[PDB]
């Protein structure tokens, strides 16, 4: 009731599984069905008739996970660019119980309003969902206990012209950086509205490095096969997202300090090995390599600043919190709605 | 510790029948047969024999939970044939085939020793 | 010769090591008997141990711990009985064998404890078994501990009967190699790649023993795997033909014994 | 802390060939990874347990369980 | 009152893989009536199919060459067993849940095979017997 | 036992609400490990060299 | 746990039998989840696996220090002179039925450490027992078996 | 072009606790600080000399395996004479899902 959604779904390696399951490229013999079938334990005894009944008798993933959902179980979803024929498989129908297309991913079996275990909640129970869980997670996880499932590190490597393509990226965003310095440094260069002429430079160069990463993480993500596993665990919705693949691949970035870029700690510089008055991105905290390549020592005391922030964030304003929520239940702990309705 | 004897795993408890067979109150011509102390080895080649025969409709077994030493197994066929028979024919399959299969090896290990 | 069973190809063999084909057989049943080759054959190691003297810089559970894992002799293990069932009192004359230890550190220099020097003083009944298992050229066999001068160790051993579905120790079989469809004509794996699965992949030993398929083939779907290809090492205590005898036999009683008790349940339903 | 007797991962014995490894590296003066595969270690988890074992035995054994100091 | 409730040849003009690696989605026009066409998703590891080829599709309405099985459990074929597919290659089975009126005399279906789709497109009088639920597609090669 | 012999502690209030002082700063460049640090109310605040 | 903090607790132990097994009949001492590595972003974890592989291969000790010449694409070149798949991938059957798995299986030796928490130092339970002096309350203290 | 000075090696910025994570410049950095931290609580051998010592608490372990990936640094600190772990083979899977 703070945000009347689910609270509970299918997460992890079920979500990872049912997702693969449902493709349409999963094919299902004989001996298999049966045994699926008996593990489902609210089973009836009757074996769905399959889909290609000549030259071989197979099932789709679809048919065997429509066994758990109950019937009389409706639901529609049109994503982007879906047609009453979908053909990149997106969207969801279900009718009656059964599958007609869509494949199953967090939109519709995670903790979403209007997805699955809602609708069913809302229509036949608590304990019929309760059910369901179990259903759908006996079923999975005995057929990816035979499909199988891994992630190595040949998931992070990139083609070598992406590669190309991605230092090419930051070498042009160095360059603008490069010519706005330029100039700045003749007097030439424009306040910016309401803003001091360092604000503006700072802005400037900001907003490149970050355009530059944004960008070069996508081309590395465009990259990847449908077979990449990281790329498989992003889309079925249970663990990463964009931003991890282009850290590990693409490249870090530019590391801050309270909103600002690395300040001079020293006088006039920001490390021992630079010279007086030098206000080149790599020497003011960015990182231009990536996890799989590896980081040099400057770029390495930069990130380690960075996650110091975050450390003590959490450390004490765990504390703060505290006491404020404390405060709040004190407050209010004595109200109850009466049987006039006030 | 709570950790149970691992000789649980191969010596039945006294008033432990080693078959229990159930009718299956679904599908007709069906039982339900639960083995105790067994594991995969059994009721995967017992289920595998059974799918051979031309009149066994259905036949599947399951483990519930690896901490307990038991499994199901379900046995469907056609009209005028019991799945206790079934069974009986899959048993005596698999030990003629093992028998075979005994004789075969020790041939061909006495054929090496002769080669060695 | 048996046409109509299943068929067996020895290529390799010794003291150790088979390394054979099977065929004409399903999956199951080669996965079942290597299931048993591994986990339900019994051997003969040490079960019970007291200590006397102990002025060494081990503990106790320690020595104790490494002695429950040496090999030992387990030939004729079928006529020894499980202590659960022998009418005798504690451990048996039929029911266990009984060794013992003694050491003692008189030089100077360090004196390693062996496995050769554990002396059986029970009666054998001229079985053969008890034997400790030695492999190496010098025949010291499994080092068990290290002395100094002015350290003796003094101890007895009780050996038993059991499986491997119990502790690791009453395992015969080290490891068990289990191949099959090399070409993977059934489409069984799915290879990942960056640009050429075909290459990228090795080949296995075993592909020269089937013929590489043909681009122009279709898919063949009605194929199923018959053709198996194993390989068994023994821990050095039942000969390695005798594991896979044994094997084949355990699971032929395990069926035997479920279909007694059919038989057994047909006759109360008949009642 | 003496060898183990057997190897954690394949069941395979390797409590007897420490001495004898120990041999083909002085007196023969091999490599590590050749006098390993020279005793039959062919898995890589033997090669892992003869590999990395630190022998602590030759160490408790100049001393005696009476009198450390701090 | 023969089963077959629908019966055409049809010529295929291009197939689309798509990401998959063994199912294609295929569409053809009808040689005999212009105002006939399909698209189809199916199992080329099984049946593969090339462009501008030539298919006879067949939708029945039971297998039983002659006069319950829908909530009957499915029972895997017998030896000495003979029915409509004997004749065919490719015999599948699937329930329709869309039937589109795009004008006055053209009309489309759907039909869902596990998750495989179909889309027919004809004349009111050539698809006027499709308002089946559930229904059997055969091609013959 | 190394760890130990080898730390500086900053005599602030632990609970003291000063986030500057638990910051790595620019001149702790190889006089001061930057990732060894506990975690909790010694956040910072305890130094390894 | 290993050294790149990622630690964890046994969930559930399994006999060699039930153990997914390559070709080579080699078994996992342990089973990790792969739902771990994106969001750590711990790619030292799977480079050290892939490195020590290599050192368990060949005989001797390899170099892991920071700021250094080694590459990921060097000691994978190292590792196809031996004859595996080079990104470390294996092909592993099914310890249940024996089949082939779908999807091949990241494999290698790791480094992992014993922690100071045991659950038997955890497990505390109590019905009834002794009281307090002044307020007269269950004591506190899992040794002195209080609430 | 005016250089006065050399740095000896980088990896010296690092303690003592953080000497031992091998490869740590491909972590994030919070991760080398958790390891860290976890770092003082394995258990090994504190010293070759625990048989006489009555502490009051002692843990010691059976065999203990100098690590494969070692850092250079290792030499310093001693820890392929006292290590604190042991080798095991791992395999990154989803299996039967515990």
């Amino acid at each position: 009731p703070q945000s009347n959604k689910p609270c509970m779904g299918i997460v992890q390696d079920t979500l990872c599984g049912i997702r693969k399951l449902t493709l349409r490229d999963t094919f299902i013999e004989l001996d298999q069905v049966l045994n699926m079938l008996y593990w489902v334990p609210d089973w009836d005894g009757v074996i769905p008739t399959p889909a290609i009944i000549k030259p071989k008798p197979l099932w789709s993933g679809k048919q065997i996970l429509s066994v758990a959902i109950p019937n009389g179980i409706h639901l529609q979803r049109f994503d982007e660019g879906t047609t009453l024929l979908s053909p990149k498989d997106n969207g969801m129908l279900i009718i009656d119980g059964q599958i007609i297309f869509g494949v199953v991913e967090k939109k519709t079996v995670g903790s979403s309003n209007g997805g699955l275990i809602h609708v069913v909640t809302r229509e036949k129970g608590p304990q019929v969902c309760a059910k369901l869980f179990g259903n759908i997670q006996k079923v999975v996880n005995f057929w990816l206990l035979h499909n199988g499932f891994s992630t190595g590190i040949g998931d992070t490597i990139a083609d070598g012209p992406t590669m190309r393509e991605i230092t090419e990226t930051i070498a042009e965003a160095k360059k603008k950086v490069l010519d706005v310095t330029k100039e700045a440094q003749a007097n030439l260069l424009t306040a910016k509205h309401g803003m001091t002429l360092r604000e503006s430079f700072e802005d400037n160069v900001v907003r490149f490095l970050n355009e530059a990463r944004d960008k070069a993480g996508r081309l590395a993500e465009v990259n990847l096969k449908d077979l990449n596993n990281v790329k498989q665990m992003v889309m079925a919705g249970s663990k990463g997202s964009f931003i991890n693949i282009a850290q590990m691949s693409a490249c870090v970035g530019q590391q801050s300090v309270e909103g600002k870029r690395i300040a001079f700690g020293f006088v006039d510089r920001t490390l021992p090995h630079f010279s007086k008055d030098d206000y080149s991105p790599e020497s003011k905290g960015f990182v231009e390599n990536s996890y799989l390549r590896g980081l040099t020592p400057q770029e390495f005391f930069f990130h380690a600043m960075g996650g110091r922030e975050g450390l003590i964030d959490t450390a004490v304003k765990t504390a703060e919190t505290g006491y404020i929520q404390r405060r709040l239940v004190k407050a209010l702990e004595d109200i109850m709605v009466h049987y006039d309705n006030t | 510790m709570n950790a149970p004897d691992r000789f649980e795993l191969f010596l039945l408890g006294e008033g432990e029948s080693k078959l229990k067979i159930d009718p299956d109150t679904k599908a007709p011509n069906a039982v339900v047969i639960t083995f105790e102390k067994e594991d995969h080895t059994l009721g995967n080649l017992i289920r595998a024999e059974l799918l051979n025969d031309r009149k066994v409709l259905f036949a599947a077994y399951k483990v519930e939970h690896p901490f307990f030493a038991r499994f199901k197994l379900r046995i469907q066929t056609t009209e005028g044939y019991d799945p206790k028979d079934a069974l009986k024919n899959a048993c005596n399959s698999i030990i003629n085939k093992l028998g075979a299969l005994k004789t075969n090896f020790e041939t061909e290990w006495n054929l090496q020793t002769l080669a060695a | 010769m048996s046409e109509e069973g299943p068929q067996v190809k020895i290529r390799e063999a010794s003291k150790d090591n088979v390394d054979f084909i099977l065929s004409n057989v399903d999956l199951a049943m080669a996965n079942s008997l290597r299931r048993v080759m591994i986990a339900e054959i019994p051997t003969l190691a040490i079960d019970s141990v007291e200590v006397e003297t102990n002025t060494t810089v081990l503990a106790d559970e320690f020595i104790a711990h490494r002695l429950g894992l040496i090999p030992l002799q387990s030939m004729d293990i079928e006529q020894l009985e499980y202590s659960r069932d022998c009418f005798c009192e504690d451990h048996c004359d039929k029911c266990s064998v009984v060794l013992t230890l003694q050491a003692f550190g008189e030089s100077e220099s360090t004196t390693n404890v062996y496995s050769k020097d554990l002396v059986i003083v029970s009666n054998l009944m001229g079985r053969n078994i008890g034997h400790p298992i030695i492999q190496d050229k010098e025949g010291n066999g499994v080092l068990i501990c290290k002395l100094r001068k002015g350290q003796e160790l003094k101890l007895t051993c009780v050996a038993k009967k059991g499986i491997a579905k119990e502790h690791a120790k009453w395992g015969p079989a080290a490891a068990i190699e289990f191949e099959y469809d090399p070409w993977n004509k059934l489409k069984h794996t799915d290879y990942w790649y960056e640009q050429d699965s075909a290459k990228e992949w090795p080949q296995s030993k075993n592909c020269e023993y089937e013929d590489p398929p043909n681009e122009g083939d279709p898919f063949d779907y009605k194929a199923q795997a018959d053709t198996f290809y194993m390989n068994v090492e023994s821990v050095g205590s039942i000969p390695v033909d005798q594991v896979v005898v044994r094997g084949i036999d355990t699971l032929q009683k395990k069926v035997a014994s479920i279909l007694l008790a059919l038989t057994q349940m047909d006759q109360d339903k008949v009642n | 802390m003496i060898v183990p007797v057997r190897c954690f991962s394949c069941g395979k014995v390797v409590g007897d060939k420490w001495e004898s490894y120990l041999n083909l590296l002085q007196e023969d003066e091999l490599d590590e990874g050749t006098a390993l595969s020279r005793l039959g270690l062919k898995r890589y988890c033997c090669r892992r347990m003869i590999l990395t074992h630190v022998d602590l035995i030759e160490k408790f054994l100049r001393y005696n369980p009476l009198e450390k100091r701090d | 009152m023969s089963n077959t409730l629908f019966d055409d040849i049809f010529q295929v003009s291009e197939v689309d893989p798509g990401r998959y690696n063994k199912v294609c989605r295929i569409e053809a026009a009808s040689t005999t009536q212009d105002q006939c066409k399909l698209t189809l998703d199916i199992n080329v590891e099984l049946f593969p199919v090339a462009a501008q080829d030539s298919l006879t599709v067949t939708i029945a309405s039971s297998l039983n060459l002659e006069d319950s099985s829908a909530t009957r459990s499915w029972r895997p074929p017998q030896a000495g067993d003979r029915s409509l597919a004997d004749d065919y290659d490719y015999v599948m089975y699937g329930t329709a849940y869309k039937f589109e009126e795009v004008s006055k005399d053209l009309i489309a279906v759907y039909y869902s095979f596990g998750g495989l789709l179909m889309r027919l497109e004809g004349n009111y009088r050539n698809l006027n017997n499709l308002k089946q639920e559930n229904a059997y597609l055969l091609i013959r090669r | 036992t190394l760890s130990h012999l080898r730390r500086t502690n900053t005599p602030i209030g632990r609970d003291g609400k000063l986030a500057k002082p638990r910051q790595l700063h620019n001149t702790h460049w190889g006089l001061v490990c930057p990732a060894e640090t506990p975690e909790g109310q010694a956040c910072g605040l305890v130094k390894n060299l | 746990a290993s050294r790149h903090g990622q630690k964890g607790t046994i969930g559930i132990t399994y006999r060699r039998e039930d153990m997914p097994f390559t070709a080579e009949g080699i078994v996992p001492d342990l089973i990790i989840n792969p739902h771990a590595i994106p969001s750590r972003m711990t790619v030292a974890h799977l480079i050290e696996c892939l490195l020590s592989k290599v050192a368990a291969l060949s005989g001797n000790e390899g170099d892991a220090s920071p700021f250094t010449d080694i590459t990921v694409e060097g000691i994978s070149k190292l590792l196809r002179e031996h004859g595996y798949q080079s990104r470390g991938f294996e092909v592993m059957y099914n310890g249940h039925t024996g089949k082939k798995l779908m999807a091949q299986i990241f494999f290698g030796p790791t480094y992992y450490q014993r922690l100071r928490h045991m659950v038997d130092d955890k497990i505390h339970a109590r019905a009834r027992g002794p009281m307090q002096v002044l307020t007269r309350q269950p004591v506190e203290g899992r040794s002195r078996d209080g609430g | 072009t005016t250089f006065t000075h050399c740095e000896i090696h980088p990896s010296m910025i690092l303690g003592v606790a953080a000497s031992i994570i091998p490869f740590p410049d491909h972590n994030q950095s919070p991760r080398n600080t958790y390891q860290s931290a976890m770092g003082k609580q394995a258990m090994g051998v504190f010293l070759t000399n625990y048989n006489v010592r009555m502490d009051t608490m002692a843990n010691i372990l059976y065999y203990p395996q100098k690590p494969l990936g070692t850092t250079r640094a290792m030499e310093y600190l001693k820890f392929r004479e006292l290590p604190a772990g042991q080798n095991a083979i791992v395999a990154i899977a989803c299996y039967s899902g515990y």
